[PDB]
């Protein structure tokens, strides 16, 4: 599962992080400390395993886009998970910046919520968390109507 | 200080403007200083707001902002935060209510607990799959976190498991059902075991999570499990057939199992285009290779199919592991195909290839030193 996602710096700063599931935030954010070292390394290009976690990233321009797992998430939903997560940030800040990133942080967390509860994950497209967002509903478009009424 | 000057933006602003207030507010605390005097002013001038945007940001705000006072007492205020949730848990906007049991999933305390209870109890029965597949997470967390305020939560489950139609509803359901109940879990697979195979990947996933859990605490159902195990060896979705791969060498050493996940894993490193997967699916076919030397021997050819990934790391790591497994029943076999490969970069991508063609005449030496 998902416990938690980030976009951070190559020296291991958060620039936004988000804890789903059985993690502090603060514990996510000593994690990422100590990631560009597993990271640099030619390793592997998508995953490294630290601590009892394991990180699945890609590079986000100059930053990092960072999800946490435990070591038995099933990896190939996770870099799909990844790669959504990095559709969301480009489709929603015009350019990749931290400032920028920063800018759009409460928006991307609450995105990144429509697709993790508690580390499992929703097959979203990118049209559907759009439309989640939006939060319009019939139901109470209907009752205020409803209610004018009496 | 600057306290001040935040709690006069609450009170003069807008939603427009409140919004941006509590962005900086939100910021200001993650980074460090807690605003302790804001949390009645955010109740005045920030919860009666009928702003969807603005409500996001408030229950950010009550994810980090301190329950408890200096006497580990639950803080006065937030009796009348309750009454603004039990709202929320209420609301005719389906999206409120399913980010308001989000939020449930993460309190703790049950002083705020308690008093919200029949609201979240009643959303396990709403008519839109966005709300009930929040409730019946909250519920299971709940349960975790405070078990006497639910006593019957797993009962819950179950119930709402057995009329759920909506997919992620069932996954949801059956995920939170296991979390808190093994035995109903167990129950509620027995019933669903045979459709299983056209069960949708994400309930097939948690399914398959379980069953290595039950395998371990009834080892009288793991033959059962074996067999659904290498069913789901066929299944549609590449998530699921390497959750069926990794599952079944995680239950039997047994040859036949092996051979079979290897060759599953070998399939998933041709058929999928993502590079880093392939090396990824590679290691597990490498690791399993170790494991079992001379299991996966008749899988070399397979595993020389990967050669035609155009990535020079793909072609070295599948070089590797085939070249420690050429044994002298199969080196002219995978001699000529290394050939043929060879002849292929003189023709194809002549440039792009020419770390991929010295690689290649390196490998044919080493069939050569090997014999």
């Amino acid at each position: 599962v998902v416990l938690a996602a980030s976009i951070c710096t190559r020296g291991g700063k958060a620039v936004l992080a988000r804890a789903f599931h059985d993690i502090k935030r603060s514990r996510v954010e000593a994690l990422l400390a100590s990631f560009p070292k597993a990271a640099n390394s030619g390793t592997q290009h998508t995953t490294v395993e630290q601590d009892n976690v394991r990180f699945v990233y890609q590079p986000l321009d100059e930053l990092y886009m960072v999800l946490i797992t435990n070591k038995q998430s099933n990896i190939l939903q996770d870099i799909d998970t990844l790669h959504l997560f990095a559709q969301v940030v480009t489709n929603t800040c015009r350019t990749l910046e931290e400032r920028e990133i920063l800018r759009n942080a409460y928006e991307l967390i609450s995105a990144f919520d429509e697709i993790i509860n508690l580390g499992y994950r929703e097959n979203l497209t990118i049209n559907q968390i759009k439309t989640f967002l939006e939060m319009e509903s019939h139901e109470e478009r209907i009752q205020e109507i409803i209610a004018r009424n009496k | 200080p600057t306290l001040q000057e935040l709690k006069t933006q609450l009170e003069k602003g807008n939603d427009e403007t409140k919004i941006e207030t509590m962005k900086r507010i939100l910021t200001i605390m993650l980074n460090g200083d807690p605003l302790h005097g804001l949390l009645m002013h955010i109740i005045r001038f920030v919860m009666p707001s009928k702003s969807k945007p603005l409500k996001k940001l408030l229950y950010f705000y009550y994810e980090i902002c301190p329950k408890l006072d200096s006497q580990g007492k639950l803080k006065q205020e937030f009796i009348l935060v309750c009454n603004g949730i039990r709202n929320d848990l209420q609301h005719p906007n389906e999206y409120i209510r399913g980010n308001t049991l989000r939020f449930l999933c993460k309190l703790r305390e049950p002083e705020l607990l308690e008093p919200l209870l029949s609201s979240v109890r009643a959303c396990l029965e709403h008519r839109h799959a966005y709300v009930r597949k929040n409730a019946v997470f909250a519920v299971a967390s709940i349960y975790q976190h405070a078990p006497s305020l639910i006593p019957d939560a797993a009962d819950l489950i179950a119930t709402f498991l057995e009329g759920e139609s909506d997919p992620t509803c069932k996954r949801n359901g059956f995920a939170a059902l296991s979390s808190i109940s093994h035995d109903k879990a167990l129950s509620y697979l027995g019933t669903v075991f045979e459709g299983i195979p056209n069960a949708e990947e994400l309930l097939q996933l948690v399914e398959i999570e379980f069953i290595r859990k039950d395998a371990l605490h009834n080892p009288q159902n793991k033959p059962r499990y074996l067999r659904l195990i290498f069913d789901l060896l066929e299944a549609n979705t590449s998530t699921v057939v390497y959750e069926a791969a990794s599952s079944l060498t995680a239950l039997t050493n047994n040859p036949v199992a092996v051979k079979a996940a290897a060759g599953k894993f070998i399939e998933l490193a041709i058929k999928e285009a993502d590079n880093n997967v392939k090396l990824i699916v590679l290691d597990r076919v490498d690791q399993l290779r170790q494991k079992n030397e001379g299991i996966l021997d008749d899988l070399i050819m397979e595993i020389l199919r990967v050669l035609s990934s155009p990535d020079i790391d793909v072609r070295r790591k599948a070089l590797e592991i085939a070249l420690e497994m050429v044994s002298s029943k199969n080196v002219e076999e995978v001699v000529l195909l290394l050939k043929k490969e060879l002849s292929k970069t003189v023709e194809q991508e002549y440039e792009k290839n020419s770390e991929y063609r010295q690689l290649l005449i390196h490998s044919i030496h080493q069939c050569a030193v090997k014999f």
